[PDB]
């Protein structure tokens, strides 16, 4: 197999291969080992083939795959390895380096194969090979797709071992006015072959042959063979009938626009639903020419024709004869008159190409979905409150939602990320970006499986981790920023209200821990909301979506949650201890996140993006906003008591035990906090200086990061050598940003004598280690633990205290290369 | 050189044109076209 690599120039015989082995794939009296066989060739055979070589193979899959029989699970394995390999070919605009790129036509069965398995699937009977198969081959199908893909021949109707079967036409009749537009059809044909026939230097002669090269049939119409002409015309009474059958109409009361002297047909227009039109006629055609060749077949005995499969899969070459030539013919009904009525086709053209992404079908389906899951979610839980005993009728739609849409989303979302978040203005992914339509989309699509998996984990049971999941990469995927500046009303108000419900749960979760509804609650924040929050927010804080996604609704939502959280971490419960690590990193996220400096209420009137400036005094009546912002909540300190608090914590010495609330919620708050205000405040690098600028709403300067930096060195020096603490890892990744605002007087203040007591520390379990093993026998052998032990908490306080050093270090180190420093030397030895 | 003292010259690297006594020669891709003779193994073309 890996000899066919680089094949192209004998692609007819590696296509007639292809085609021969996957026919004998599908065979009868075939024992189990040889179809394995079989299958194994084949799928080694499309590893090495070069993509654009499978597009033949595509496209009888793309007929054979989605009936979803037994036949169909090794053309799903074939499809799913094949696109997950050249995955590039297709979605990247440039392609596959040396491999070129895919083709329209290529890109249009991608998209039926895909449209064909999902609708087979989602109608199918629940089968957990069936499902398992071919969740995968979705999968990679999609991800081969690209997002903006539009369909040149984009179907709404969507209409429908081939059995061609075109309409009846010779049952229908024919009018007269018709016939007329017939005879003057065949005199065009006549004129057209005749000039045929000249340039292949025929003339009217008195018997056909080769050699005399004379066509006795061509010659003038009145002289014309009445017995010939009929003969002539029956194609094309046969069209008109057919388009008669299907109900289309043609009134010639309006008008438009031997010797050979054809008219030209070329040089009159050709409408777009005209093409549809001739694209049909010519689907007839072929059906017709299949049925003849199904007959011929059907003679012989068995045997399939190459070219049997539909005239919309055939790629434009083929199809060019036909829908050509149906172009003559309904051009030649304009000339005469005949403009044919479109009715149902005329009401399904419509739509843009934003419609006709498959970004935008795909979330389409899936909001469709999103609501059939909820009716079946909702008659899930009226069976276990009552009736716990029946059989769901929904069984099916229940089993495809999960096991085929949840794993679809999450993969399709994670491929797709930066097409979803580019904007016209700044383009993120290698090319293309999601429309407004399709961002409000994935808005809601988010907004809706969150309110579906509101109070249910319990119900969803294993596949909660996969809502949970889901919901963290629709997070991760949500641009927020336009939706919320232009968007639909629906759209907005569900953003709000998943807000406001996560608001309203945490708030019931804090009051509950303070002191089986409440276990509902409970397991439902701890598990789906506490993270998918913190994601939401760590989002908004990363692409600084904070300014325009939270504000008014969204604000007063996010100061509950803010100091609800703040508020609960003061307790002391074993539940709190065990939750206080997920409170303080949503903390932490919603600190970075928010646009209003909450700690600094009396800077609050300079802020622009706050509610008590966007919203007049006689608003925030009609909610229950308080007059001044100091009230939106008291229960958090100001800055300047927080630091001082922290201060005075880390210099009196105090264990982790007396400050659990501190460390492992205010400070990490603090360090998401100061970084944030710092740009926005004082110092900070000025764009707007030289113009009108207010005054900033923050008083944040390197002097507070600096004197946090210190305190929380300080404080893991405190609490360095104590047997448990996994804080500190915690307590160091919080605190890692704001290292970059250090002075350089840090280093001799306080890393030096850290550094050094953690040196002093490993000198002398090294020294017991080797006493150690002076010793022998029990001696050694125990002991060894003691010193074991006493390594691993030495290494606990090292990773807690090096990634701070190492972020000094970088910001530091041109400095002390520039000038000699005793200070960054000693740090070296040490 | 403005960054070799911070990255570079502790790590061993040496400026490329360090023991010159003459400026480095440099050429350009002008964009004249001019007649070449067909390559013997051009992917495209042949001549007999």
């Amino acid at each position: 197999a890996p000899l066919f690599a680089g094949t192209e120039h004998r692609a007819i015989m590696v296509d007639s291969m292809l085609h021969t082995v996957y026919r004998l794939s599908r065979g009868r009296s075939l024992t189990k080992a040889q179809r394995d066989v079989i299958e194994d060739c084949l799928m080694a055979l499309c590893r090495y083939i070069r993509p654009s070589m499978l597009q033949h193979l595509l496209r009888r899959l793309v007929f054979d795959v989605p009936i979803l029989n037994e036949f169909a699970k090794m053309p799903l394995k074939l499809l799913t390895n094949h696109y997950e390999r050249c995955w590039k070919y297709y979605c990247l605009p440039t392609g596959w380096a040396n491999f070129g790129v895919t083709s329209e036509e290529e890109l249009h069965l991608t998209r039926k194969l895909f449209w064909g398995i999902f609708d087979s699937l989602a109608h199918k009977k629940y089968d957990q090979e069936l499902y398992r198969i071919a969740m995968p081959c979705l999968c990679a199908i999609a991800g081969a797709l690209p997002p903006d893909y539009v369909d040149a021949s984009y179907s709404s109707k969507t209409e429908k071992n081939f059995d061609p079967r075109p309409v009846e036409t010779l049952n229908v009749i024919i009018p007269e006015k018709l016939d007329s537009f017939i005879n003057k059809f065949a005199e065009y044909t006549h004129e057209k072959w005749a000039f045929d026939k000249i340039q292949n230097n025929w003339s009217y002669g008195e018997n056909i042959d080769e050699e005399l090269k004379t066509h006795p049939m061509l010659r003038p119409y009145k002289t014309f063979s009445e017995k010939d002409k009929e003969i002539y015309r029956w194609p094309i009474k046969e069209s008109l009938k057919a388009m008669i059958a299907w109900e289309w109409t043609v009134e010639k009361a309006r008008e438009g626009e031997y010797n050979p002297q054809p008219p030209d047909l070329s040089v009159v227009t050709l409408s777009r639903e005209l093409q549809a039109m001739a694209e049909q006629l010519a689907e007839n055609y072929h059906n017709t020419w299949g049925r003849k060749k199904k007959q011929e077949l059907e003679a012989k005995g068995g045997g399939s024709h190459p070219l049997l499969v539909p005239y919309d899969t055939l790629t434009a070459k083929e199809k060019a004869r036909d829908r050509e030539k149906a172009q003559e013919l309904l051009k030649f009904l304009q000339m005469n008159g005949y403009a044919v009525t479109r009715g149902l086709k005329d009401m399904e053209l419509d739509t843009s190409s934003i419609e006709k992404r498959f970004a935008f079908g795909f979330l389409q389906q899936l909001l469709r979905w999103m609501d059939i899951s909820q009716e079946f979610i909702a008659h899930l839980e009226a069976v276990v409150s009552s009736g716990r005993v029946e059989k769901s009728p929904h069984e099916q739609e229940i089993k495809f939602f999960a096991k085929i849409l949840l794993p679809l989303i999450n993969q399709y979302f994670t491929n797709h990320c930066l097409y979803f978040l580019s904007t016209p203005a700044k383009v993120l992914g290698s090319g293309g970006h999601a429309s407004n339509k399709e961002k409000e989309m994935i808005t809601s699509l988010f907004c809706k499986l969150a309110a579906l998996v509101r109070h249910r984990v319990s119900l969803f049971g294993t596949d909660a981790p996969a809502v949970v999941n889901c919901l963290h990469i629709l997070a991760r995927s949500l641009d927020a920023r336009t939706v919320m500046k232009s968007g639909p009303e629906i759209v907005k108000a569900g953003l709000r209200s998943f807000f406001e419900s996560a608001s309203e749960d945490i708030e019931k979760m804090v009051e509950n821990l303070r002191l089986k509804g409440v276990g509902q609650n409970l397991t439902y924040t701890t598990v789906a909301l506490l993270p998918v929050l913190t994601t939401l927010f760590q989002h908004i804080a990363q692409h600084q979506f904070g300014d325009d996604v939270i504000l008014d609704d969204v604000q007063v939502s996010c100061y509950r949650t803010l100091c609800s959280i703040y508020s609960l971490g003061t307790t002391r419960n074993p539940y709190v201890e065990k939750l206080r690590p997920a409170l303080g990193e949503c903390l932490a996220r919603l600190a970075a996140a928010m646009p209003v400096a909450f700690l600094e209420p009396e800077l609050n009137e300079y802020n622009a993006c706050s509610v008590y400036t966007t919203k007049s005094p006689r608003e925030r009546a009609i909610l229950g906003l308080p007059n001044s912002v100091e009230e939106m909540c008291p229960d958090i300190p100001v800055l300047e008591r927080l630091m001082a608090e922290i201060g005075g914590l880390a210099e009196s010495g105090a264990r982790y035990t007396e400050m659990p609330h501190v460390i492992e919620i205010t400070l990490p708050m603090l360090c998401s906090y100061l970084p944030r205000w710092w740009e926005r405040g004082p110092e900070a690098p000025p764009p707007a200086l030289p113009a009108g600028a207010p005054p900033p709403c923050t008083a944040v300067t390197s002097d507070h990061l600096n004197s946090l930096l210190g305190n929380i060195l300080r404080i893991i020096v405190n609490n360095l050598g104590i047997d448990e603490a996994s804080w500190m890892k915690r307590l160091a990744v919080f605190a890692q940003p704001i290292v970059s605002r250090a002075r350089p007087e840090l280093l001799r203040s306080h890393f030096i004598p850290t550094i050094g007591r953690l040196r002093k520390r490993a000198g002398k379990v090294v020294a017991e280690e080797e006493q150690l093993r002076l010793e022998a026998k029990a001696e050694a052998e125990e002991g060894e633990l003691l010193v074991r032990d006493e390594f691993s908490v030495l290494c606990r306080d090292l990773y807690a205290l090096y990634p701070l050093l190492i972020r000094y270090v970088d910001n530091n180190r041109a400095h002390w290369l520039t000038e000699p420093n005793p200070n960054a030397e000693e740090l070296f030895r040490m | 050189l403005r960054f070799f003292a911070i990255c570079g010259l502790q790590e061993g690297f040496e400026p490329f044109a360090i023991n010159m006594q003459r400026p480095v020669t440099t050429w350009f891709s002008k964009s004249l076209p001019q007649f070449e003779p067909v390559p013997l193994e051009h992917p495209h073309y042949e001549v007999a």
